[PDB]
């Protein structure tokens, strides 16, 4: 149920 | 791809996508490029509405740069490969 915005922020910061 | 801090200049097709997402600069860090790419995908609602780690970029200028019809945020290699083709390191 995770949103795109949360998923991309995880990618961005990783 | 360069690390944190290193400055890059996007080639015109990528710069245009970033400008759509609200970018006003011409020189970026890679993280800033990723910020505006996420903004673009979000604003244009290219993510799959039910499985939101999937991005459907076919029939969009972003897909012409990525060279794929869809990708997974959890399998970001097509994104990184696109950035290597479309960022000039300063």
């Amino acid at each position: 149920q995770e949103t795109f915005x949360d998923l991309w922020k995880l990618l961005l910061e990783n | 791809l360069p690390g944190e801090g290193t400055q890059v200049h996007p080639r015109a097709p990528l710069l245009q996508i970033l400008k759509v997402a609200g970018a006003q600069e011409e020189v970026f860090t890679v993280k800033e490029v990723m910020h505006y790419l996420g903004q673009y995908i979000m604003m244009k609602q290219l993510y799959d509405k039910q499985r939101q780690h999937i991005v459907h970029c076919h029939d969009d200028p972003l897909g012409e740069l990525l060279e794929v019809g869809s990708f997974s945020v959890k399998n970001p290699s097509p994104l990184y490969e696109m950035l290597k083709r479309n960022l000039v390191i300063l």
